């Protein structure tokens, strides 16, 4: 930097005959080394009645400030190194109206964990009030209280990695110490004094080196969130937490997975692309996994979570080894439960193939944090049988916030806003399309040595030494509720810019192309987010810490849709935020008999309850109001209606298929070598939507010599040695092999096989191919075998690309499916527990969603309150508007309760029950006239037992922390609040002299 | 002197001359400056390689040395920010954008020629610092009388004859009259040979068989003489026309004046050319000890990169064994495309370590007295052996300017002793036992000087880092030859002298990889040598032309600019002793690094001090110009057909790829006849063949056959072979020149918003949206013109697609007051912000719209492989018109929260085109009737289902049709 550290600078001069003192004894710095503790440890007994003060699930921990001279002498030594100054802390301010409404679903939320999706519903029972006028005098129908449960599922992300935090080590006395012994090492001592117990001598600085990488220093702030997450992700697997298993056997065990979309007795609905796959995957029991549906409806695979994330690792690969350039964090000395969940974390790289979850489990791994339990710093490894459950790996967050991010409480609430970015609200009614969003990963740059820390400032022991608690553990069950507390507003907030761009964006169906329709609502997003930050320049002062490009955070959108300051949710540096990836691939039904939707004629005029009646009957995933095969279906024009746009022609769905038979040479002997494995490979697990230009990229990449891709192709049995290159494979085309196409059992009687062996990942990977390059090209030949399950089926090879594939497009617009409406009724009902809230006012004759005078919510949460009410009553109200269209609220043609979407003023006109328990709630008698219809709430949060819960806090627990420690001192003396820290040497000047040895040079006499 | 005898103040100046010359002579013994303090000690590298502009650059210490995985971007981003009036939805607000643009730079060894004169000098500016004492300061006095109470005989009765013979071996070879040779006691010669073998040893990446095949050595393990350590060669690698860039300028304009090394190392850089080489294994053999006139070359390229070559001999013994085997070094092609060059650790040297010990220096031999080098034998091998040859070394950078100096300093075979090590030693060279002990123990010790050293250190740092960035659509820059002497290695008192046993601040051990000073080292070169590609990037001609005058070429019209070049002035050279003269074509490099960072000039960083006092004049003709290997010469995209510089830039296509800076700008082939200057835009290019003589059937060619044979893309061939063929294009105003990038993340202005008028190069308000707008258009993807009435030489028309960035818009040529934007293919289409690029042409025409401007850039070092995606999130053509003001409408005005109608934004700019049948047109016969409704049917059939836990199944069920014969129908 622009100057050399003062303390090199400084000469023993002026000196005299007189100056006695060794050099060590001067020119050694003022240090003043003990440093006062600064924060207070306890929460505080009542004086009164001596019970302890409470606040909830909380643990307040104190740390050590450091001395004024201090910090000054880290600095003359850190002349030259970037650390991030300070990342601002802002409490979330909202609108007023808005205000109200985050308050409640943040007060009480539980979630319940059940196969694979969070679980969460406000029980609530309500009393329809009907008000109608006799000349100024009131009346009131209210004959039953409906009792219904609103539960909003939220399902994860799918994650993809790309961007790398940027190398600015995140600011710490752990980071500054850890710059200088880097800087110690490697430039040699007199670039700082030895600066660590243990780096005094040589064989202590070799044995240091040797491990730790070069550009090898601190990003906890980083490495930290990505942990967060994954353990996250590890707590929806062993779920109930009384599970105690094998970590194999864990892997083993299949639990469902969270996939795509809704799926009926004779329907399924709105599934991406990989669960389009995954159910010919079910359907044809050619793969070793069930598509399954959770109650509801909701969509479930139920593989071995190892056959996921987890394939494609020859045995090589274990436990994230010394000098990998992987991260290599400390492990806390705790019983093995815990630190074998740690090593299970991160089992041999798992790379994201996702089931909706898969993710998170995976993304530990992917930015290279990857615990160790070896070697001199973290304590010995835990047998392969530890058998840790949801508790100990409960204590491993736990301890993770305690001493990552030095108890700052900025960056661990911070952690908190990616985590809840991470979850959608689910999908269940049976056309709902809308989600169009995926979270974009981070890798973090910068490797160093997790346990070189801590055995180079062990001044006794041989082991890392940060100690477990039991008080670890309140913090991660208090953590996990702030993580809790946090996504009820994510949540709320997506769904808010979702209703922005359907209501507002244009949104518009040509010849039924579900994907280029959820493409524009993608894009859509990705500008009502990058408006957020609110100046050009604030948003360089954000990045400063991520080198991805600056594609806007995904709960930066929520920041927009909700009340909109941008800096709480990520800060102006904000480390490790994931910003937005195109995540929509599809709607694609299918039916019991492969078959069209029928579209039923309703025609508007003279509304009847009989015709409406039979609508009700009939069933939710198959009817669609209007028929896109030819024709561009905006909302405006079509509102509130599923257009069916019929089978998926070979034509929709190019930017996605990945068998084509278009190859020039030699990269024909790349793609026949795809081939034979897709062919091949019994039981493997789709996820992965690879995409036309995946293969295109890989098999460019493939051909070419770079040294990755040669060392592949002399790996795999390709072009080193070979003598049937130009006849043997680039004339083998498919559609000429024999025998058996999904076994792995070649004879030596069949003829045109494309090589004579199967590589699976282990030889590939045994041969030493990057787990990337393996991985990637292993993802592909999975995708092509699923999509080679499509094509015979399908009405034919694509021969034609108007050639018609088995399934649907058929995309529900102007509607909200299950999960954004029961979200909305959620966050209704909690500001509804004891006011009326009159809902629907005039409900003929004007807008249904309105609002006016007392409102405490918008008008969408109003009218999907009402909505999931009359779901669970037995109500189908019908809203239809003049023009031609006509959409039902309550039950609907979808199924269950979803509101329609007004782009177009819609008027209620008949409510039709199903089923006579003759006790209704008076509706029916206010649509002749036109009256209001208040409805008193009362609400009771769907609170599970136990064994199946995302937080559990400990109210007894504050017995414990409450007391504020302190060491009492009698018999007077003095004894501040100070304990010793560290310390370093700096410099020094010393001045050395060489045992005098005569040559045949030098003088003597 | 007289006349000083004469001043009141005369006497008092004689006095104090000799009274200081009389004192300071008497123990020139413990003279020593190293010492000194901690800085000052270890040479005052503590803390050079990060300024502090560029810390806030954003760039890490880790120091650009290269590393396994390193790579360095400089990435720019911008943030433009349209503020839409008359929006095609609804009427108002704006529209945030955001894009990220990287540059690429590369850092290796340096091409261009190396003009290093090597003369024994005789003086006291460098030298050592017991030789400063000895020498009295200005009296003219024989000293020896006092030296020798200070050094034994044994050393000086012996030196002073090396002395002599060495001064015949000169003379020698110049065949000078040998009064006119001087006897050397300058000691940059010196602290050169064993700095710049040790920024080697050091910097490399090395590759040991630690087992079965190659592995790499970490920070901490021995270097066996089979270590392949490779290079990176400040070079770029491709597919597409430009096969690697940037070559030396100068290899390309036509006549060469090259060198023996370069002939042998261009050729072995065009074989790498071909889409489909490796490594291409030059050995170089057979050569006599009189003289060199018969080395035979050859080349062997395998077709992957890790197949470098190997040899079979162990570290040869004596020069004439280790000449046999010859000396060959590979060149191989990188990932990342930087073409690396690898070495062995038996070739840069042979094994001096002939340990004779504690008597009388025989007859002849040099001997080093090493004191308490305890088991470094080895790493003081490496450090002070005649390289390989011994004799003439043809290594093709640094290393054979290090073996010509130490050749100026022995024949072939004199043979060099090691003194204070028992008789033998290993080579292992673990390496701080390399650096520890080896490079800093062994200048320190002799008490070499501060002075002696920066010049070494900033020297090495420049001939291992010049960094060039990577453009490969066209070529980079002609990375010039820098003019530096250095005297031979014989010193009077480093080598033959006691070595000073006393230490001062830091301890010659404790300085563990010496990554200070080898970072130290790297980093200058690229620092300031970054400045002058970014300063060749953010100026350029004017008007946007270069002037050609007739018959012309691309060289020649490369000299005839520098008339017109203009530079900034140095200032306060106290430090460089009297090398100051000048040819007003050498401007020392840091005279552009006080043009870019303007803020080093006052005295407060050593590494703008240390440059420019100290720093390699180089050459500023040539690097304008700009060098490239192609594979053919007269098919190339962009051949502008001669003629519009003939009648003028009737049109210029700028098109920009998908993700990166670069412009493949048009290029004129630049020997184009007339009869006066016609001003070319915007760029001047030379095809030209090379033929070099043909090759024996294995791979022999007689290093002075190597003839080079200059023909065009109009003379015939199929004679005289070929190997590469060179196109050479200067160019004015840097737009999508990857420079442009470079001259924007380092020099340019950054974080602050302004608007496209201050940005715009035009000059009234009407003319400042029509550049606006032209490159906003050009970001969707729909080419847009700028046309401008015919009168000027502008060019007529220019239009531009694809991804610009706004700094860009600073770029474009002018436009003003003639001319409005019109565009080309107007055919709609789904883009990003827009559709139906003409909508948007009437939108900027209206003063609707403005874009302002907000970017910062960080230079950055990257260490670990890293993936990215780049996703254009793309609306739609068919259905962005719809939409219709869904905010004025007061139903949608009615079910959305209120901010939302509050704010401004929108997803479009402007609505298109072209939609489909309008309406869910199903003819009726299609609609079934509902039957008729069940009146008592019990409804838990329908009624949703309320919370239970579990999953259950989903039955269904298909059959796989035969896939094979499907496959038969064919795909897909």
């Amino acid at each position: 930097m622009s100057a050399p550290s003062d303390q090199s600078q400084e000469t023993r001069s002026p000196t005299s005959v007189g100056n006695t003192v060794a050099a060590d004894v001067q020119t050694s710095v003022h240090d003043k080394p003990t440093g006062e503790l600064k924060g207070s440890d306890g929460t505080g007994i009542h004086e009164a009645t001596g019970l302890p003060i409470d606040k909830r699930g909380e643990v307040p921990t104190v740390q050590l400030e450091r001395t004024a001279e201090s910090i000054a002498k880290m600095m003359d030594l850190l002349r030259s190194e970037k650390f991030t100054a300070a990342a601002a802390d802002a409490k979330l301010m909202l609108q007023q109206e808005f205000q109200n409404i985050v308050a409640c679903a943040k007060n009480a939320p539980q979630m319940t964990v059940n196969a694979g999706r969070f679980y969460l519903g406000c029980n609530s029972t309500t009393a329809i009030i009907a008000g109608d006028t006799a000349d100024g005098y009131e009346i009131e129908y209210s004959g039953k209280r409906i009792e219904g449960q609103c539960v909003v599922a939220l399902e994860p992300l799918t994650i993809t990695l790309s961007g790398s935090t940027s190398s600015t080590q995140d600011n710490s006395d752990s980071a500054k110490l850890f710059a200088l012994a880097v800087s110690q090492v490697w430039g040699g001592a007199s670039t700082v004094g030895i600066v660590a117990p243990m780096l005094q001598t040589v064989a202590q600085e070799q044995t240091f080196r040797a491990r730790v990488e070069r550009d090898s220093g601190f990003q906890h702030h980083a490495a930290l969130t990505t942990v967060v997450t994954t353990i996250v992700g590890w707590l929806m697997h062993v779920g109930d937490s009384a599970a105690k298993r094998s970590r194999d056997g864990w892997l083993d065990h299949q639990t469902d997975f969270a996939v795509k979309g809704m799926l009926t007795p004779h329907i399924a609905s709105g599934m991406d692309w990989a669960g389009v796959q995954t159910y010919s995957a079910s359907a044809m029991e050619t793969t070793t996994d069930r598509v399954r549906a959770d109650y509801a409806g909701r969509m479930v695979v139920h593989s071995t979570l190892r056959k996921q994330t987890l394939r494609s690792r020859g045995t090589g690969d274990t436990t994230e080894t010394e000098n990998s350039g992987r991260y290599l964090l400390a492990l806390p000395k705790c019983d093995a439960g815990v630190a074998a969940a740690a090593l299970a974390l991160t089992w041999g790289k798992p790379k994201l193939g996702g089931a909706g979850h898969a993710n998170l489990t995976a993304v530990m791994s992917e930015a290279g944090v990857g615990y160790i339990t070896g070697v001199n710093g973290t304590r010995a490894t835990p047998h392969a049988d530890t058998v840790f459950g949801r508790e100990e790996l409960v204590y491993l967050l736990g301890f993770a916030l305690r001493h990552m991010a030095d108890a700052q409480e900025q960056v661990i609430r911070n952690v908190l806003a990616q985590v809840a970015s991470l979850f959608r609200p689910a999908a269940c009614s049976a056309h709902e399309w809308m989600n169009v969003h995926g979270a974009l990963m981070p890798k973090v740059s910068r490797p160093m040595n997790e346990p070189a820390f801590r055995e180079v400032w062990n001044v006794a022991n041989s082991s890392s030494d940060l100690q477990m608690i039991d008080r670890d553990k309140l913090n991660g069950e208090h953590f996990l509720r702030q993580l809790a507390q946090q996504i009820t507003v994510n949540c709320t907030g997506t769904a808010m810019a979702i209703y922005q761009a359907v209501l507002a964006g244009p949104t518009g169906i040509t010849d039924g192309d579900t994907t280029r329709l959820q493409k524009d609502l993608y894009h859509h997003l990705f500008q009502y987010a990058t408006t957020t930050y609110a100046d050009g320049v604030q948003v360089m002062q954000a990045n400063t810490r991520m080198a991805n490009k600056m594609v806007p955070p995904v709960n930066a959108l929520a920041a927009w849709g909700l009340g909109s300051s941008m800096d709480s949710f990520t800060g102006p540096h904000c480390a490790y935020y994931f910003g937005l990836a195109d995540a929509a691939d599809g709607c694609f039904y299918s039916t019991t008999t492969g078959r069209t939707l029928s579209v039923y004629a309703v025609d508007v005029n003279h509304t009847s309850s009989d015709s409406y009646l039979a609508m009700a009957q009939l069933e939710p995933g198959l009817i669609a109001t209007a028929t896109g095969t030819g024709s561009t279906i905006t909302t405006n024009v079509e509102a509130a209606g599923v257009v069916d746009g019929g089978l998926v022609t070979e034509g929709h769905v190019s930017l996605y298929t990945t068998i084509s038979a278009q190859w020039n040479g030699l990269q024909r002997e790349v793609y026949n070598w795809l081939l034979w494995h897709a062919c091949k490979t019994e039981d493997s697990s789709h996820a992965d939507i690879v995409g036309a230009e995946e293969v295109k990229s890989a098999v460019e990449w493939l051909s070419s010599n770079s040294v990755e891709a040669h060392r592949f192709r002399s790996s795999a049995g390709l072009g080193a040695t070979e003598a049937a290159g130009s006849p043997g494979r680039r004339a083998w085309r498919l559609h000429h092999y024999d025998g058996q196409i999904f076994s792995n059992v070649i004879a030596d009687t069949e003829r045109h096989p494309y090589m004579r062996r199967l590589y699976t990942p282990s030889e590939l990977r045994d041969a030493r191919n990057d787990l990337f390059v393996v991985d990637r090209i292993w993802k592909i030949v999975m995708a092509m075998r699923a999509q080679l399950m499509l094509i015979s089926v399908q009405e034919d090879g694509g021969r034609h690309q108007h050639s018609k594939h088995y399934f649907g497009e058929a995309a529900a617009i102007g509607v909200m499916g299950h999960g954004f409406t029961n979200l909305f009724a959620y966050c209704a009902s909690t500001v509804h527990g004891g006011r009326e809230a009159r809902l629907i006012s005039n409900c003929t004759d004007t807008p249904m969603y309105k609002k006016e005078a007392n409102d405490l919510v918008p008008p969408m949460m109003k009218v999907a309150q009402l909505s999931t009410l009359l779901a669970h009553g037995g109500a189908w109200c019908n809203a239809v508007n003049m023009g031609g269209n006509s959409t039902s609220i309550g039950l609907s043609i979808l199924g269950d309760g979803t509101m329609p979407l007004q782009t177009v003023p819609w008027t209620v006109n008949e409510i039709t029950y199903l089923s006579e328990e003759g006790a209704r709630h008076g509706i029916e008698a206010i649509i002749d006239t036109n009256g209001s219809v208040s409805v008193k709430v009362k609400m009771t949060m769907l609170e599970p037992r136990q064994r199946f819960c995302l937080y559990d806090d400990n109210k007894t627990s504050s017995y414990i922390t409450a007391q504020e420690s302190r060491t009492a001192t009698y018999v007077t003396l003095k004894l501040g609040g100070t304990k010793n820290a560290n310390t370093i040497s700096g410099l020094v000047a010393h001045d050395y002299k060489l045992a005098t040895t005569i040559l045949a040079s030098t003088y003597d006499k | 002197a007289t006349q000083m005898q004469q001043r009141d103040n005369g006497e008092e100046t004689l006095a104090n001359i000799k009274h200081s010359a009389r004192s300071e002579l008497k123990d020139m013994n413990v003279s020593g400056l190293a010492g000194i303090n901690i800085q000052a000690g270890g040479y005052d590298l503590t803390g050079l390689s990060l300024t502090d502009e560029l810390i806030a650059q954003g760039l890490s210490n880790v120091g650009l040395l290269p590393f396994e995985h390193s790579r360095v971007v400089l990435e720019l981003a911008e943030a433009i920010t349209v503020t839409a009036n008359n929006t095609d939805m609804g009427g108002s607000g704006q529209y945030c954008e955001q894009g990220a643009w990287r540059a690429w730079l590369h850092v290796g060894l340096n091409m261009a020629k190396h003009h290093v004169r090597i003369r024994s000098s005789a003086a006291m500016d460098f030298g050592t610092h017991r030789m400063m004492a000895c020498d009295p300061a200005s009296l003219d006095a024989s000293t020896i009388s006092a030296m020798s109470r200070n050094v034994t005989t044994a050393t000086m009765n012996a030196v002073s004859r090396e002395m002599k013979a060495m001064k015949a071996l000169a003379a020698g070879r110049s065949r000078m009259s040998q009064s006119d040779i001087a006897d050397n006691n300058d000691c940059r010669g010196f602290a050169f040979g064993v700095l710049s073998r040790m920024v080697m040893h050091n910097s490399a990446r090395r590759h040991g068989v630690v087992n079965g095949r190659l592995q790499e050595l970490g920070e901490n393990d021995a270097s066996t003489a089979d270590t392949y350590l490779t290079w990176e060669l400040a070079c770029a690698h491709g597919k597409g026309e430009v096969a690697i860039t940037p070559v030396p300028a100068a290899w390309l304009d036509p006549e060469a004046q090259l060198t023996g090394r370069e002939r042998v190392f261009s050729e072995a850089l065009a074989r790498l050319v071909d889409p489909d080489v490796g490594c291409v294994h030059v050995k170089i053999d057979g050569v006599t000890q009189n003289a060199a006139e018969n080395a035979r070359v050859h080349y062997a390229t395998r077709p992957d990169p890790m197949s470098w070559l190997d040899d079979n001999t162990g570290l040869s013994a004596d020069s004439n064994a280790g000449r046999i085997s010859g000396e060959h070094y590979t060149l191989w092609k990188g990932r990342h495309s930087k073409v690396h060059l690898t070495i062995q650790l038996k070739q840069l040297y042979h094994r001096m370590s002939t340990t004779a010990a504690t008597a009388e220096p025989r007859a002849d031999s040099i001997v080093y007295y090493l004191k308490g080098f305890e088991g470094l034998g080895a790493c003081a091998e490496f450090l002070l052996a005649n390289s390989r040859f011994g004799h003439h070394s043809f290594l093709p950078g640094v290393f054979g300017v290090t073996a010509d100096v130490h050749e100026a300093a022995y024949a072939q075979n004199q043979a060099l002793f090691l003194a204070g090590i028992g008789d033998r030693m290993p080579p292992a060279t673990f390496t701080k036992a390399q650096l520890a002990t080896a490079t800093y123990a062994l200048m320190r010790r002799y008490d070499i000087s501060e002075r002696t050293c920066h010049f070494a250190i900033t020297t090495i740092g420049h001939m291992v880092a010049q960094t060039a960035v990577r453009d490969l659509n066209n070529g980079s820059l002609s990375p010039l030859p820098f003019r530096v002497n250095l005297s031979p290695f014989l010193v009077q008192g480093v080598q033959f002298w006691d070595m000073n046993d006393t230490e001062g601040s830091v301890s010659v051990h404790d300085m563990g990889i010496g990554k200070e000073l080898l970072t130290a080292t790297y980093a200058l070169g690229a620092m300031a040598s970054l400045a002058h590609v970014c300063e060749q990037g953010g100026t350029g001609e004017e008007m946007s032309a270069i002037e050609v005058s007739r018959f012309t070429d691309v060289h020649t019209v490369a000299t005839d600019l520098f008339r017109k070049v203009v530079m900034t002035e140095l200032g306060d050279l106290k430090l460089r002793g009297s090398e100051v003269t000048h040819s007003s074509q050498e401007a020392l490099f840091a005279q552009k690094m006080k043009a870019v960072w303007s803020s080093m000039a006052e005295g407060s960083t050593r590494l703008y001090n240390l440059n420019q006092a100290y720093g390699p004049f180089v050459d500023v003709q040539l690097a304008r110009i700009r060098s490239s290997f192609v594979r053919d010469i007269g098919a190339s995209r962009q051949m502008m057909d001669a003629s519009a510089l003939i009648k003028h830039a009737q049109n210029v296509t700028y098109d920009w790829p998908q993700n990166e800076s670069g412009c493949p700008v048009q290029f004129i082939a630049l020997p184009v006849p007339s009869t006066i200057t016609h001003y070319a835009t915007p760029a001047i290019g030379t095809e030209r063949w090379f033929a070099t003589t043909r090759l024996n059937a294995a791979g022999s060619k007689v290093i002075s056959e190597i003839r080079w044979t200059n023909g065009l893309n109009s003379d015939d061939r199929a004679g005289v072979h070929v190997f590469a063929y060179g196109r050479s294009t200067i160019v004015s105003s840097p737009l999508g020149c990857a420079e442009a990038m470079a001259a924007m993340v380092i020099a340019g202005e950054h974080k602050v918003v302004r608007r496209h008028t201050s940005i715009a190069r035009a000059q009234s308000a009407r003319t400042a949206n029509i550049v606006a707008g032209a490159v906003l258009g050009a970001r969707n993807g729909d080419m847009m013109t700028i046309i401008r009435p015919s009168t000027s030489v502008a060019s007529s028309a220019v239009h531009l697609r694809g991804y610009i960035p706004m700094a860009a818009m600073n770029m474009l040529p002018i436009t003003d007051g003639d001319c409005d934007l019109v565009v080309a293919d107007t055919r709609t289409r789904p883009g990003r912000m827009s559709t139906s690029p003409e909508a948007h042409r009437r939108g900027v025409l209206a003063s609707d719209y403005h874009v302002d401007i907000a970017t910062d850039g960080n230079i950055r070092h990257v260490a670990r492989e890293v993936y990215t995606v780049a996703d254009i999130p793309t609306v739609s053509e068919r259905v962005s018109g719809l939409a219709l003001r869904p905010y004025e409408r007061s139903c949608v005005r009615d079910a959305s929260t209120l901010h939302s109608m509050l704010c401004g934004a929108v997803p479009l700019l402007y609505g298109g085109g072209e939609p489909m049948k309008l309406g869910d047109n199903t003819p009726v016969t299609n609609r079934q009737a509902l039957r008729p409704p069940e009146y008592n049917r019990n409804p838990a059939l329908r009624m949703p289902a309320r919370f239970q836990m579990g999953t259950t199944a989903c039955a269904f069920t298909k059959a796989l049709g035969d896939v094979r014969a499907q496959m038969e129908l064919r795909e897909g």
